[PDB]
């Protein structure tokens, strides 16, 4: 009956839900635990570009704190 | 009686125009009648995306504030309030 | 439901621009320095680079105003690597 | 990746060269296509991304697709292919050799004018609103509808006047 | 046709604050009052006078009061400032909506002492 | 940009010579408007965000627009010259001398 | 890394429209009472591949031969990129324009299969079902239009915080009573597949890649409505919940299609354009007008970041 | 052509004009032009036969070559400034181009092999207007640019309008040809005195007008497009002899007629600045277009020729269509020389 | 300009963004402002002839801040001289152009 | 280099899918359509005015974006239903 189309619904979910989860731990490994920022501006972009300046290793995952 | 009877028939006819010139009716309209309406120009003047460049005093205006958190300027706490 | 949520985004708006201005004037006085900074370099360089020709000037305003000037890209990173260049040119418009 | 912008350039030159050495109507319109393509993406490398999308949207998919639909319903390559296509490719590589030597000769006399090589990557962007917000295409084109708005009824009016022109003619 | 005048290098090196733009955004409002006087006397100097040449010693001011603020907030109320900046940066556009009762808290830590 | 903005020009004299030589049709002399009139809206947009202008930007769009209007009928006159003779050619406007 | 992704973001997905091909067999046979394939595998979960390999085993201008079905598979696959699941692969305002465009594109494949094909035979449809996708691209577009109006910035990002709190479908719904149609005509589905339903040139090998990018399309649409109309949970220590629930929608809507191709009749041509042109575009008109109107005579006036 | 549809047309076409002038922006006055050449091409296609529909192709395609031309000297200027309009400080070869497009979308020399065929192509009461509203724009935009032109092209493309018109209308017999390199003609006078004095190329602008567009309505009585079938105007009407005669003889340019004065003061200017040489030409070849008004005015009112029978069955019938404006405009050019000075 | 219906009638469609220094919308101003402030305040009150030669000075440097042509040639004529100095064996560039520094 | 990446892999997938297939181996006018393309085009055009308003809405001049706004879609309606009564939209010979 129709209990035996489970075995391609569950599929296809399994197969569209990889994605999502794939590109948001991939960002985070990379950019170390925090997501990847965004800039819809150049507000944002100086930002990063002086946290990558100053990061002392041109990366801009770090963020320093009070201890600079 | 002959715009009540035209009405009856198109709303079984062609509602789709009704519909319509309902919508477009009631766009044209209702801005002239709410109250709310003022209040988004009232917004998007009080949205600074840009500095507010400061001025002296060399003279005797008792409006502008020395200083951003007192009260002497432009209040909007209508906008909270809202 | 959708204005009384549309309302509360401007007012976070609000909040983050008036934190951008808090801070604008900062940024501005570093970005200041660090572009006199940068020319004051190229100057420095171009000296030895180019004081074996005849006629060549140092830091010769090609202008007659005696105005302050924005000054390029091109002057600044001009004597910088392609990477510096491109990281300015093509670095909000290559997705961040 | 600093050619990019003179690259994009050359291949808008190669295409609309192509439309000048007319070919066969089917292997003009690609040239056509990748020239409208090559040209967005050049606004695009530029900061224009509001142009370079609503070209993509406007001009390809909706003239060319007409352009297409009428040539296709309204005309019959007639077997003017002897070798046309052939010959014109060979004259095209001949005028593509008369191009690059043409611009390798100007680079000697003009150097900080027609084109600066040694530097080619600089040149680009002048100058930035580094702290600033609003500064895309998009408010440049929203003007029209609180300043300059005489653009906007204006075209307006010449779509109000091409229904009836076009209707008024095909009859 | 006219020589231009420029500082030095060896000059104008004031140790800068270095810090990042999250720990910025989150301690912006409180630096808005705080450090203001300067900072508006600054951004005067900028748009009367357009010689940066001309408005640098309202730089160092600058840097100095902002730095003797952070001084302020790291002998007092340090942690509360340190795990909100860490709630920060894990946005992608560090929005102040997702870290609301990870703020108050600090806030009237700073306030309750000072 | 000098070298890009030559060669977009170079572009626009070819759409030129494009339109004013002809290969026996009238759909190649339409499509090297069309190329014209690319090469136009890329150099005023080009400009522009160069400028960093923002006013000016408006015109790219009204040229647009009034090209695509411009060629429509141009294809329409193409349609009503295939329908009353029996093909697009050139060689059958021989008329119109007497 | 990026490769990676790119990966995770292709390989699936073909995965997915090889099984959607079975879960339209498989459905459509219980609603027309049979079972389907349940012979080749355990419950039909092979018979994809099977089509596969007899596909590229069937023996047959290649400048068009090759360049069309390339052309529509490759604008199908990039259709995906831009899209937040939660966070995107590539984050581009902008980015529901560039949706549109790379699928108004493949008009250009089915044009050129016909110009290509001398039958006059083939230019009819081609031509019938070119002007039937346009003309529905088109309100396709103007939905959008009326409704971003909500979320001032044309980013799919802000799509999720704006439906933090509500949906988009309580509201909206005389457009999603169109979106979800007209996402049946630019995919050619039913009721309005006569491009296919009416026949007097596509290979194997070509009519894989067609018919691939065809339910790759097909799923895209869902999503994008899932998306839009059906804002998902964003609770950020949840991207996973978000990807979940965002399947399960897509999965419905994927059903629903299904649904319709085994309920429906197929629209004449004259009648389809006549539903358009008469129905959909003075409402479409009238209501984009209402959804401008809308944050003027209410404070709900929305951003822009 | 139902009456929205007309209404609209001849709205835009009354409009492009008035923007192209009212405007200050180089963008709108190509948009003004745009509009004129839209809304008039199916004023010349209406009756969709072959010839109409390829006058209609010439014109659209000459013209839009033209107005793509002015939008890459505009585009230049842009790069060059920042201006969306003319200053004195713009490379000479974008003003060359501007001139060449500009000439090209009026009718003059050597851009003007498609004049006559299409105006041939078309009937009278649009000829009309693509000859009297349509080369209104084209010259403001000179009007307004008028200083830092270059005289010599512009002198040269004059004469050689001169020239070819004349050398042209000694033969054609279509009297709609005739009257396209009539209109060629003046142009090239007008041009010629331009960046002197623009007045006066205002000046043989209207003469020119008042000259055409009774001669046309004229026409449009009988549809006589031809010698042979307008030398029967003394059977059919013969009261419109003696102001057509007349209004030929004026466009010619008589002395003690109008279309005299014009020539006259602009040959006074071109003498002030030292272009005798110029003047004398154009003075002296004027006289071939006097002459092919006079080989007219022979067959028409000098000497009757054979008529048709059937002529007959006509003046046993009315005729009402003639209004009061033609007469009007005909008087107010013959008999209106002695008011030259309130003219200037 | 021809038919000044507009100054007429007080008003203004076209002409109030015919140039560059024009109100911008949100107050970003363009390039070459100052320039053009400049040029446009010595071309007023005058026309044409005079200022086609009393504006140079005020004209030049606003086409060079638009092109900056002198400064094109300028850096183009450094960075040849740097090239054939590190090709006979003279120069050696320094770290802060030649790949690193400690920036801010 | 991003979408670049992306790009040249679909492409380099979709050719290789096809060489797969290619080795393991081994007409009157209608001037429907046309008035129809050109309804595409003159609401296409509609469209780049239209789509702007997301940051044309932002700005304070209200009571003249509401107005234009208006005006493009009543006066395109209006064209449309011109066509309409004039038979653009029936299709029968
Ligand atoms: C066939 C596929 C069609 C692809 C169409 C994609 C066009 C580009 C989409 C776009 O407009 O976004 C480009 C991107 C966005 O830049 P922006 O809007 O300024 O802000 C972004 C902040 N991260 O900024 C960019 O410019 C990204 C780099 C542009 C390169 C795009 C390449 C397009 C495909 C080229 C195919 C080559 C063959
Ligand atoms: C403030 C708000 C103002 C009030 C607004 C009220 C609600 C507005 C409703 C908007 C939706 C309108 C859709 C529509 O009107 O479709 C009409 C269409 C019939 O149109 P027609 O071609 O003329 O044929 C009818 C002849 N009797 O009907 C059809 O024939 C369409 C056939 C569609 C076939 C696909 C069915 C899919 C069903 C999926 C349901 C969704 C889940």
């Amino acid at each position: 009956m129709w209990f035996e189309i489970l075995p391609g619904l569950a599929i296809m979910g399994v197969c569209l839900v990889i994605p999502g989860v794939s590109t948001a731990y991939i960002h985070k490994f990379t950019n170390g635990g925090k997501e990847k920022r965004v800039a819809r501006v150049q507000y944002q972009w100086y930002l990063m570009e002086r946290d990558r300046r100053i990061s002392g290793v041109n990366r801009y995952y770090v963020s320093k704190g009070l201890e600079n | 009686g002959r715009i009540s009877a035209f009405l009856k028939n198109a709303w079984a006819k062609e509602p789709v125009l009704v519909v319509s010139f309902s919508v477009w009716g009631l766009a044209i309209i209702m801005p002239m009648i709410s109250p709310y309406t003022k209040y988004a120009s009232m917004i998007n003047k009080a949205t600074p995306y840009n500095y507010p460049v400061p001025v002296r005093d060399d003279g005797n205006m008792p409006d502008v504030p020395s200083h951003p958190q007192d009260p002497l300027g432009p209040s909007l706490d209508w906008l909270k309030n809202l | 439901r959708m204005m009384r949520w549309n309302q509360e985004r401007r007012r976070l708006l609000i909040e983050d621009l008036e934190a951008r201005i808090a801070l604008m004037p900062l940024f501005q006085a570093e970005k200041d320095r660090r572009t006199l900074q940068i020319l004051r370099e190229n100057l420095e360089e171009e000296a030895i680079i180019m004081k074996d020709v005849p006629n060549w000037k140092v830091g010769e305003s090609v202008f007659h105003t005696t105005r302050w000037v924005p000054p390029l890209i091109g002057e600044m990173y001009g004597l910088r690597t392609k990477e510096e260049m491109s990281n300015a040119n093509f670095g909000f418009t290559w997705y961040t | 990746m600093n050619n990019y912008i003179f690259v994009l350039s050359s291949l808008f030159l190669v295409g609309c060269l192509g439309l000048a050495l007319k070919p066969s109507l089917i292997y003009g319109g690609l040239g056509l296509i990748v020239s409208g393509f090559v040209g967005c993406l050049m606004v695009l490398g530029f900061g224009g991304s509001f142009l370079g999308l609503m070209v993509f949207l406007i001009y390809l998919g909706g003239m060319l697709v007409v352009f297409g639909y009428t040539t296709a319903m309204a005309t019959e390559e007639y077997p003017e292919t002897w070798g046309s296509n052939w010959l014109i490719l060979g004259f095209l590589v001949l005028g593509v050799i008369m191009e690059v030597f043409l611009i390798c000769v100007l680079n000697y006399y003009d150097e900080v004018g027609v084109i600066n090589l040694d530097g080619l990557g600089d040149w680009l962007m002048y100058e930035v609103d580094d702290v600033g917000v609003m500064l895309e295409g998009g408010i440049g084109v929203a003007a029209m509808y609180s300043c300059a708005t005489w653009m906007m009824v204006v075209a307006g009016w010449s779509l109000f006047a091409g229904i009836f022109i076009i209707i008024e003619i095909t009859r | 046709p006219g020589i231009v005048e420029l500082p030095t290098l060896e000059e104008l090196k004031v140790e800068e604050v270095k810090v990042s733009s999250a720990v910025l955004k989150a301690a912006a409002h409180h630096y808005g009052a705080q450090c203001d006087k300067t900072n508006k006397e600054f951004m005067l100097c900028r748009w009367e006078e357009k010689d940066p040449r001309r408005c640098l010693k309202e730089g160092k001011l600058v840097n100095g009061c902002a730095l003797n603020f952070f001084r302020q907030i790291k002998s007092h109320c340090a942690e509360p400032f340190t795990e909100y900046w860490t709630c920060l940066d894990y946005s992608n556009m560090q929005l102040f909506r997702h870290c609301r009762q990870q703020q108050a808290k600090f806030d009237q830590c700073v306030l309750d002492k000072l | 940009m000098p070298s890009t903005f030559f060669n977009l020009t170079m572009a626009f004299s070819l759409s030129l010579l494009g339109t004013l030589m002809f290969r026996s049709h009238l759909m190649s002399t339409l499509l090297c408007l069309e190329g014209m009139v690319l090469s136009l809206f890329i150099m005023t947009s080009v400009t522009s965000l160069n400028s960093n202008s923002m006013s000016s930007m408006p015109i790219p769009i009204t040229i647009l627009v009034f090209a695509a209007c411009e060629a429509a009928v141009g294809l329409a006159l193409l349609v009503k010259v295939s329908n009353t003779y029996g093909t697009d050619y050139v060689q059958n406007l021989n008329l119109l001398q007497c | 890394m990026f490769f990676i992704n790119i990966l995770t973001l292709l390989v699936p997905i073909l995965i997915a429209m090889a099984f959607l091909t079975l879960v339209e067999r498989k459905i459509l046979g219980y609603m027309q009472l049979r079972k389907g394939p349940n012979i080749v595998g355990p419950y039909g979960i092979l018979q994809p591949f099977a089509d596969a390999m007899k596909l590229f085993m069937k023996e047959p201008s290649m400048s068009l031969f090759i360049i069309a079905p390339t052309l529509s598979l490759t604008l199908a696959l990039s259709l995906w990129v831009p899209l937040p699941m939660p966070h995107p692969l590539i984050n581009l305002n902008l980015g529901i324009l560039f949706i549109l465009a790379t699928s108004s594109l493949s008009v250009y494949s089915i044009l050129w299969s016909g110009w290509a094909s001398n039958s006059k035979y083939s230019l009819f449809g081609a031509l019938r079902a070119v002007a039937q996708t346009i003309s529905y691209e088109v309100t396709m577009a103007i939905i959008l239009l009326s409704v971003l109006l909500m979320n001032g910035s044309y980013s799919l990002q802000t799509l999720i915080t704006t439906q933090e709190h509500m949906w988009l479908l309580l509201p909206a719904w005389p457009m999603a009573m169109m979106w979800f149609i007209s996402t049946l005509a630019e995919t050619n589905r039913a009721p309005f597949d006569l491009t296919e339903g009416e026949s007097e040139e596509y290979a194997a090998g070509p009519f894989a890649l067609f018919f691939m990018a065809e339910y790759t399309n097909i799923i895209l649409m869902n999503a994008l409505t899932t998306i839009i109309f059906l804002g998902p949970l964003y609770y950020i220590n949840l991207p996973e919940l978000y990807s979940t629930n965002f399947m399960m929608e897509a999965l419905l809507l994927s059903s629903t299609f299904l649904w319709i191709r085994a309920s429906y009749p197929r629209f004449r041509y004259d009648q389809l354009m006549h539903l358009l042109w008469k129905n959909f575009l003075p409402l479409t008109l009238a209501l984009c007008m209402w959804h401008i109107s809308l944050p003027i005579f209410t404070a709900g006036v929305p951003p822009y970041m | 052509m139902n009456p929205i549809t007309l209404a609209i047309i001849y709205f835009t076409i009354f409009l492009g004009p008035v923007i192209t002038m009212s405007s200050t922006n180089l963008m709108l006055m190509w948009v003004g032009l745009e509009f004129s050449l839209l809304a008039i091409i199916p004023m010349l296609i209406n009756k969709k036969n072959p010839r109409s529909t390829e006058a209609a192709t010439k014109y659209f395609v000459t013209q839009a070559t033209a107005s793509m031309i002015i939008l890459l000297a505009i585009v230049l200027n842009y790069k060059q400034l920042g201006t969306w309009m003319f200053q004195q400080q713009t490379n000479g070869l974008i003003l060359n181009m501007t001139l060449m497009a500009l000439s090209m979308k009026l009718g003059l020399a050597p851009f003007h092999f498609w004049l006559p065929e299409v105006t041939q192509g078309i009937p009278l009461h649009m000829g009309l207007i693509l000859l009297t509203w349509q080369k209104i724009a084209p010259l403001s935009i000179l009007i307004q640019i008028y200083p830092l032109l270059n005289s010599t092209i512009i002198l040269m493309l004059a004469i050689t309008s001169i020239f070819m018109g004349a050398w042209g209308g000694l033969n054609q017999t279509q009297m709609r040809k005739i009257m396209a390199y009539s209109s060629i003609a003046h142009m090239g006078w007008m041009l010629a005195i331009l960046p002197y004095n623009p007045s006066l190329t205002l000046l043989n602008l209207m003469i020119y007008i008042i000259l055409t567009a009774p001669m046309f309505m004229a026409l449009m009585l009988n549809n006589s497009m031809t010698i042979n079938s307008i030398s029967l105007l003394w059977n059919k009407t013969p009261a419109m002899l003696t102001m057509i005669s007349l209004m030929l003889l004026s466009l010619g340019g008589l002395p003690p007629l109008t279309g005299f004065l014009p020539k006259w003061i602009i040959i006074t200017e071109l003498m002030k600045n030292n272009c005798l040489i110029m003047a004398t030409l154009m003075a002296m070849m004027a006289l071939l277009n006097l002459f092919f008004y006079t080989r007219l005015i022979y067959s028409t009112s000098l000497t009757m020729f054979p008529t048709n029978n059937n002529s007959k069955m006509m003046t046993h019938q009315t005729k009402t269509k003639p209004n009061l404006m033609f007469s009007t405009l005909a008087i107010m050019s013959t008999m209106t020389l002695p008011l030259a000075p309130q003219l200037i | 300009p021809f038919l000044d219906i507009q100054k007429k009638l007080g008003i203004s469609l076209d002409r109030h963004f015919m140039f560059l220094s024009a109100e911008q919308p949100y107050k970003n101003a363009a390039r070459c402002h100052a320039f053009e402030k400049e040029w446009i305040e010595c071309a007023h009150g005058i026309g044409g002839t005079r200022a086609k030669k009393e504006c140079k000075i005020e004209f030049d440097d606003f086409e060079e801040c638009l092109l900056r042509y002198k400064t094109m040639r300028r850096m183009h004529d450094i960075k040849k001289q740097r090239e054939k100095l590190m090709k006979e064996g003279k120069y050696t560039p320094p770290p802060h152009h030649s790949g690193r520094e400690e920036p801010r | 280099m991003n979408l670049y990446t992306v790009i040249f892999i679909n492409i380099l997938l979709s050719l290789t899918l096809i060489l797969v297939a290619f080795w393991l181996p081994q007409l009157p006018f209608s001037m429907k359509f046309f008035l129809v393309a050109i309804t595409f085009l003159l609401f296409d055009l509609e469209i780049a005015l239209l789509l702007p308003l997301p940051w044309a809405i932002q700005t304070i001049k209200t009571s003249t974006m509401m107005i234009m706004a208006f005006i493009l879609v009543t006066i395109l309606s209006l064209g449309l239903a011109y066509e309409w009564t004039q038979k653009g939209l029936e299709w029968t010979e």
